[PDB]
C-alpha cells in the first residue's frame, strides 16, 4: 500500500547555536497505529539525526515521553498521528526549561518529589516478623494516588506551577499524600511542613487540569484538596498546642 | 563553563485564554464577583430597611431599575454556575471507602443537589406563602 | 575529567541496581555510593513488568518446590547452589519490599495474595495488582531517597570501566546534559544494566535495554554466559511487540487461529478445557516454549491471520465480560485499545510471539562477582546461574532484589578490603576511554547507524528465533560480521554536546553488535535443543546431557573475534536422567 | 532547592472561611437572588409577602438577624478570597492584597454585624 504522509512541525532548539527555539517541519508517513514517538524516531532516523527527545518503554509506563502536542500535555508514546490530520505541533514540556529540543530540565520535579520524603517512616516491623497487615479497604485509601509514573504532565498542565515555579506541585503533593494515607506509614509529621507551606497545597487554586491530563488517572487534584483538609486539620491542632 | 543555555519560555497574563479548559476556570472563578456584589446589595437592604419605609422603598425602586435587573439575572446565573461547580469540586476533598472501593463523587453531588433543591423550596414556601 | 571518588559505584538504577545501593548504604552508613543511570531510575525497564515476583509464602508450598520448578524450568543448566540461595532468600526480600511500602495485592484477612505464573504447580507470585514492576521500582527508588549515602548520577551514560592488574578501579561516564566526561573512582563496581532484548527487531523492551553493560564486560575479557538462551513471550502485539501478560491467560483468555480453532490441543496440550475452567499446564496455560512453537507451526500451516503489521493468532478475552476485565486486567485493556485499537470487551487481540528476556549475561560467581576482582554483575545483564536455559515466569523480579541485595553487600566488603591500585595506570585507562571516544566521533563514512540497527534486528529475528537452523544461524552470523564492518564506517553527524542522542544511540548500537555476535555464536555451536534454544537440524533436536550439560561462555578478543569456552554445571541434590 | 524549614502558610484560615462561605452561596444564594433580585422588584410575589412591613418582621426576628448576617457575610469571604487570587492569576500586583481583600471582608463583616444588631 501507499502510506499517507503528515507534515509535523517540531520545535527545535540547540543552545550552542540557537538564540531561541524555532519550528522545523517534517513529513512523516503513517497508518492508524503510528504514535508520535514512532514518528519522532522516524524523523531522527532518516531526516534529523540531531533530533533529541526522551523515551523508553513505548507503552506509557516509564513516564518518559512527555511533551506538548497542539498545546496539550501528552505522552508521545500514547499520541497518534491519525488523531491529528489538520496539523501537529510538537513542543517541549511546558513550564520546564528547554535544555535542547524536546528535553527539559526535570530537576525541580525531582527535587520536589524528594522533598516530601516518599517512603515509609517509623514502622519498626522487621521482615522476620512477616508483613504488615493491610486490607483491601486500607489500600483503597491511597491506591490510585500510587499510580504516578512521574511524567510531569501535571506540571505542564498546572497554571499555578507556571506562575510560581517553587510550587512543589500536583505529583509531589499526590505522592506525599499517598504515603500519608498508608496504614503502614507513621511519618505524616515529617511531610506536613512542605504541604503547609505556601509552596505546598496552598498554591493550588484547584484549576483541575492536572487531573485531566494524567495519563494514569491518578487524579492529583483530589489528593491536593484532601491535602488542604489535612493541612487545615494540621494548622488547627498546631494552634491548640500551648505546650 | 557549561554549553547549556536553558531556554525559559515566558508565562503571560493572557495564558488562560489559550485553552478552553482554562477559560472555564477563570469563569468559575468569575462567579466570585457577582457573589460579592449581591452581598453588597443585601447590605443596602439591611440599611434602607433600617432607615424606614422611605429608604426601603427607594431601595426596591433601585432593584426595579431595568439594568440592576439584568445584573441580577446574571448574578443568579453566576450563582447557579458556582453551585454547579462547587458540587463537583467539593467531593474530591473526601476519601470515603465503601466496600473496599473509594467512592466517586457522584453520590455526593446528588445529595448536595437534593439538599439544594429542598432548601430552595422551603425558603420559597416560607418567604412567599404567608 | 572531573574526578569523583566513591566507595562503590553502581551502574544501572533498575530494581537490581537500586536494591544493591540500598543494601550498600545499609551495610555501611559511612560509604559514598555512586548510583549511575543513563536515564532517571524510574524509567528503567523494571517498571514495565506485570506478572509478578516469586516468593514461597503458602503453607503447602516448600522451598524445595520453588527450587525444583526452577531447575527443571531451566532444563538443568542452572547452578543448583545458586538456586538454593535464591529460593530461601526470596520470602525475605518480598517481605522487605512490603515493609518498604510496596502495595502488594492483599487477601481479605489483609495477608498478601499470590497467583499462579510460569506453570508452577503451587502459586507463589506476589503481585502489586497489574503493575508489579511499577511498584517494585518506585518503591525501591523512593526508599533509596532516604539514604544520604547514595549519590545518584542521573542521566549519565557510562562508557567504560577501569581495570588495572586484574582489578576494577572505577569508570568513565558522560554527563548527558552537559556533554562532559567524568571519572568515578571506586574499588568495587556493580553492573546492573538490564538485558539485551533490543538487538531484536521485535521485542517487549524499553529502548534502553541495549546491552551496554554486557558490552563493557566483553571489552575486558569477561565472558558473557549462556547468551543463546533468549526467552520469547508468546503474546505480544504485532509490530510494537508490546507484552500481553500471561495473566490474560491465567484469567482464562483463549488463543485461536483464523478458523477460531483453539489449536494448542493438537500440539500436545490437549485436551481443550471449558471456557470457564482453565487448567494449569493445559492449553493456553501450557508450557511457554510449546505455545510459541505452536504459533510457528500454525504459521507454516497457513492458519495465522494476516495483518499489515504481520501474521497473528488471536487472543480472545471476550468471554470475560466488562467487569472481569476491569478488576484484574485494566492495563491490557488500555494497551490493546490504544496500540492495536481493539476493545478487548468486543474484540480479539492480535498476538504474535516476541523477544523478551535475556537468560544469558555476564558470568558471575555465587557472590555476583566476575573474574575481575571487585567487578560485579547483577540482574538481567548477568549470569548468576539462576535461570539456565529458561527463566521461570516471575523469577526475574525476585532475583533483582535477592541478588541486588547480595551484590550490594559483597561489593561493600570487596571495597573495604581493596587497597590501592596503580594511579598512572588507572588514568592511563581513563584517557583511553576519552581517546577511543573522540575516535568514534571523528570516525567517518556516511553509514546511518539506524539502518545497521534495523538490519541487526532483522538478522536476530530471522536467524536466532524460536526454531533455529544452521543455514539461518550462519546467515545471521555473517550478516552481523558485515554489520561490524559497516559500523566502522558510520558518521555521527550531530556534534552537539547537550543531550546528543545520535552519539549515545550509536554507542549502544556498537554494544549491541558485540552482544548479538556472542548470542549468534553461542547458539550455532550449541548442537542440541535445550530450553529456549530449539534447533531443527538432524541430531540437534533433543537435549544432550552427555555432551551439552554445560554453560556456553563467550569471550571477545582484541582482534574482534568471538571465542567460546564451556563450563560445567553445578549439581547439588537434583541430577537429571 | 526546596526550603527545609518552610513557613506554615496562614492560608488554611481564609480557605476554611471560604469553604463555609462557598457551600452557603452554592446551596442558598440562588433562591435568595431570585427572591430579592427578581421577585421583589417585579412584584412577582403573592399579596404582601415581601412588603416593607413583612421583611422587617423577619429581619428583626432573631432567626432573620442570623440568617441575614450569614447570607451577607459568608459569600463575601468566599467571594473576596477568590478575587484575591484572581489578581495573582491575572498577574495583577496589588499592594498588601492580603490586607486589601481580607480587610475589606472584615470591614463589611463588621458593618453587616452592626446592621443585624440594628442601627
Ligand atoms: C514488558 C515486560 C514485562 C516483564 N514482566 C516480568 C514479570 O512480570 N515478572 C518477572 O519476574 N520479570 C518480568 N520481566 C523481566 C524483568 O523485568 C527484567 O528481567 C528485570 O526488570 C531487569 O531489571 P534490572 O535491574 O536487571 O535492570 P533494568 O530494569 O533493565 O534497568 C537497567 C538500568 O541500567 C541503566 N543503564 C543501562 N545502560 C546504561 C549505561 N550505559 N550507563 C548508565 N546506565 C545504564 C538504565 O538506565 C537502568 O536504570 C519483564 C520484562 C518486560 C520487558
Ligand atoms: O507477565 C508476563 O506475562 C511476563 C512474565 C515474565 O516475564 O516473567
Ligand atoms: S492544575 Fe494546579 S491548581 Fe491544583 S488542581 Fe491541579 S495543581
Ligand atoms: S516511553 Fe515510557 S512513557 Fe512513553
Amino acid at each position: 500500500a501507499e502510506m499517507k504522509n503528515l507534515k509535523i512541525e517540531v520545535v527545535r532548539y540547540n543552545p550552542e547555536v540557537d538564540t531561541a527555539p524555532h519550528s522545523a517541519f517534517y513529513e512523516v508517513p503513517y497508518d492508524a497505529t503510528t504514535s508520535l514517538l514512532d514518528a519522532l524516531g522516524y524523523i531522527k532516523d532518516n531526516l534529523a539525526p540531531d533530533l533529541s527527545y526522551r523515551w523508553s518503554c513505548r507503552m506509557a509506563i516509564c513516564g518518559s515521553c512527555g511533551m506538548m502536542v497542539n498545546n496539550v500535555p501528552k505522552l508521545a508514546c500514547k499520541t497518534f498521528l491519525r488523531d491529528y490530520t489538520d496539523g501537529m505541533k510538537v513542543e517541549a514540556l511546558a513550564n520546564f526549561p528547554i535544555e535542547r529540543d524536546l528535553v527539559v530540565d526535570m530537576t525541580h520535579f525531582i527535587e520536589s518529589l524528594e522533598a516530601i520524603k516518599p517512603y515509609i517512616i517509623g514502622n519498626s516491623r522487621t521482615a522476620d516478623q512477616g508483613t504488615n497487615i493491610q486490607t483491601p479497604a486500607q489500600m483503597a485509601k491511597y491506591h490510585q494516588f500510587s499510580g504516578c509514573i512521574n511524567c510531569g504532565l501535571c506540571y505542564a498542565a498546572c497554571p499555578q506551577f507556571g506562575l510560581n515555579p517553587e510550587f512543589i506541585g500536583p505529583a509531589a503533593i499526590t505522592l506525599a499524600h499517598r504515603y500519608n494515607e498508608d496504614s503502614r506509614d507513621h511519618g505524616k509529621k515529617e511531610r506536613m511542613a512542605q504541604l503547609n507551606s505556601q509552596n505546598g497545597v496552598w498554591s493550588c487554586t484547584f484549576v483541575g487540569y492536572c487531573s485531566e491530563v494524567c495519563p494514569k488517572h491518578v487524579d492529583p487534584a483530589a489528593a491536593i484538596q484532601q491535602g488542604k483538609v489535612e493541612s487545615s486539620k494540621d494548622f488547627l491542632i498546631a494552634t491548640l498546642k500551648p505546650r | 563553563t557549561t554549553k547549556r543555555k536553558p531556554y525559559v519560555r515566558p508565562m503571560t497574563s493572557t495564558w488562560w485564554k489559550k485553552l478552553p479548559f482554562y477559560r472555564f476556570y477563570m469563569l468559575r472563578e468569575g462567579t466570585a464577583v457577582p457573589a460579592v456584589w449581591f452581598s453588597i446589595e443585601l447590605i443596602f437592604g439591611l440599611f434602607a430597611l433600617k432607615n424606614g419605609p422611605e429608604a426601603w422603598a427607594g431601595f426596591v425602586d433601585f432593584l426595579q431599575n431595568p439594568v440592576i435587573v439584568i445584573i441580577n439575572l446574571i448574578t443568579l446565573a453566576a450563582a447557579l454556575l458556582h453551585t454547579k461547580t462547587w458540587f463537583e469540586l467539593a467531593p474530591k476533598a473526601a476519601n470515603i471507602i465503601v466496600k473496599d472501593e473509594k467512592m466517586g463523587p457522584e453520590p455526593i453531588i446528588k445529595s448536595l443537589w437534593a439538599v439544594t433543591v429542598v432548601a430552595t423550596i422551603v425558603i420559597l414556601f416560607v418567604a412567599l406563602y404567608w | 575529567m572531573q574526578t569523583f571518588q566513591a566507595d562503590l559505584a553502581i551502574v544501572g538504577a533498575g530494581g537490581a541496581g537500586l536494591r544493591a545501593a540500598i543494601a550498600a548504604a545499609q551495610a555501611n552508613p559511612n560509604a559514598k555510593i555512586a548510583l549511575i543511570s543513563k536515564v532517571y531510575p524510574m524509567r528503567s525497564h523494571t517498571v514495565a513488568a506485570e506478572g509478578g515476583s516469586a516468593a514461597v509464602a503458602q503453607d503447602h508450598d516448600s522451598f524445595e518446590y520453588h527450587f525444583h520448578d526452577t531447575v527443571a524450568g531451566g532444563d538443568w543448566l542452572c547452578e543448583q547452589d545458586v538456586v538454593d540461595y535464591f529460593v530461601h532468600h526470596c520470602p525475605t526480600e518480598m517481605t522487605q519490599l512490603e515493609l518498604w511500602g510496596c502495595p502488594w495485592s492483599r487477601r481479605p484477612d489483609g495477608s498478601v495474595n499470590v497467583r499462579r505464573f510460569g506453570g508452577m504447580k503451587i502459586e507463589r507470585t506476589w503481585f502489586a495488582a497489574d503493575k508489579t514492576g511499577f511498584h517494585m521500582l518506585h518503591t525501591l527508588f523512593q526508599t533509596s531517597l532516604q539514604f544520604p549515602q547514595i549519590q545518584r548520577f542521573d542521566e549519565h551514560f557510562v562508557l567504560d570501566i577501569l581495570v588495572d592488574d586484574g582489578h576494577v578501579r572505577g569508570l568513565v561516564a558522560m554527563n548527558m546534559m552537559e556533554g562532559t566526561l567524568v571519572q568515578i573512582r571506586a574499588n568495587a563496581v556493580v553492573m546492573a544494566t538490564g538485558g539485551a532484548g533490543r538487538v531484536y527487531r521485535y521485542n517487549t523492551n524499553g529502548g534502553i535495554v541495549t546491552g551496554d553493560g554486557m558490552g563493557m564486560a566483553l571489552s575486558h575479557g569477561v565472558p558473557l554466559r549462556d547468551m543463546e538462551f533468549v526467552q520469547y513471550h508468546p503474546t505480544g502485539l504485532p509490530g510494537s511487540g508490546i507484552l500481553m501478560t500471561e495473566g490474560c491467560r491465567g484469567e482464562g483468555g483463549i488463543l485461536v487461529n483464523k478458523n477460531g480453532y483453539r489449536y494448542l490441543q493438537d500440539y500436545g496440550m490437549g485436551p481443550e478445557t471449558p471456557l470457564g475452567e482453565p487448567k494449569n499446564k493445559y492449553m493456553e496455560l501450557g508450557p511457554r516454549d510449546k505455545v510459541s512453537q505452536a504459533f510457528w507451526h500454525e504459521w507454516r500451516k497457513g492458519n495465522t491471520i494476516s495483518t499489515p503489521r504481520g501474521d497473528v493468532v488471536y487472543l480472545d478475552l471476550r468471554h470475560l465480560g466488562e467487569k472481569k476485565l476491569h478488576e484484574r486486567l485494566p492495563f491490557i485493556c488500555e494497551l490493546a485499545k490504544a496500540y492495536v485499537g481493539v476493545d478487548p470487551v468486543k474484540e480479539p487481540i492480535p498476538v504474535r510471539p516476541t523477544a523478551h528476556y535475556t537468560m544469558g549475561g555476564i558470568e558471575t560467581d555465587q557472590n555476583c562477582e566476575t573474574r575481575i576482582k571487585g567487578l560485579f554483575a547483577v540482574g538481567e545483564c548477568s549470569s548468576v546461574g539462576l535461570h539456565g536455559a529458561n527463566r521461570l515466569g516471575s523469577n526475574s523480579l525476585a532475583e533483582l532484589v535477592v541478588f541486588g541485595r547480595l551484590a550490594g553487600e559483597q561489593a561493600t566488603e570487596r571495597a573495604a578490603t581493596a587497597g590501592n591500585g596503580n594511579e598512572a595506570a588507572i588514568e592511563a585507562q581513563a584517557a583511553g576511554v576519552e581517546q577511543r571516544l573522540k575516535d568514534l566521533v571523528n570516525q567517518d563514512g556516511g553509514e546511518n547507524w539506524a539502518k545497521i540497527r534495523d538490519e541487526m534486528g532483522l538478522a536476530m529475528e530471522e536467524g536466532c528465533g524460536i526454531y533455529r537452523t544452521p543455514e539461518l544461524m550462519q546467515k545471521t552470523i555473517d550478516k552481523l560480521a558485515e554489520l561490524q564492518e559497516r559500523f566502522k564506517r558510520v558518521r555521527i553527524t550531530d556534534t552537539s554536546s547537550v543531550f546528543n542522542t545520535d552519539l549515545l544511540y550509536t554507542i549502544e548500537l556498537g554494544h549491541g553488535l558485540n552482544v548479538a555476535e556472542c548470542m549468534a555464536h553461542s547458539a550455532m555451536a550449541r548442537k542440541e535443543s535445550r530450553g529456549a534454544h530449539q534447533r531443527l537440524d538432524e541430531g540437534c533436536t533433543e537435549r544432550d546431557d552427555v555432551n551439552f550439560l554445560k554453560h556456553t561462555l563467550a569471550f571477545r578478543d582484541a582482534d574482534g573475534t568471538t571465542r567460546l569456552e564451556y563450563s560445567d554445571v553445578k549439581i547439588t541434590t537434583l541430577p537429571p536422567a | 532547592m526546596i526550603n527545609p524549614n518552610p513557613k506554615r502558610s496562614d492560608e488554611p484560615v481564609f480557605w476554611g472561611l471560604f469553604g463555609a462561605g462557598g457551600m452557603w452561596s452554592a446551596i442558598i444564594a440562588p433562591v435568595m437572588i431570585l427572591l430579592v433580585g427578581i421577585l421583589l422588584p417585579l412584584g412577582l410575589f403573592p399579596g404582601d409577602a415581601l412588603s416593607y412591613e413583612r421583611v422587617l418582621a423577619f429581619a428583626q426576628s432573631f432567626i432573620g438577624r442570623v440568617f441575614l448576617f450569614l447570607m451577607i457575610v459568608l459569600p463575601l469571604w468566599c467571594g473576596l478570597h477568590r478575587m484575591h487570587h484572581a489578581m495573582h492569576d491575572l498577574k495583577i500586583h496589588v499592594p498588601a492584597g492580603k490586607w486589601v481583600f481580607y480587610g475589606l471582608a472584615a470591614i463589611l463583616t463588621v458593618v453587616t454585624l452592626i446592621g443585624v444588631v440594628t442601627i
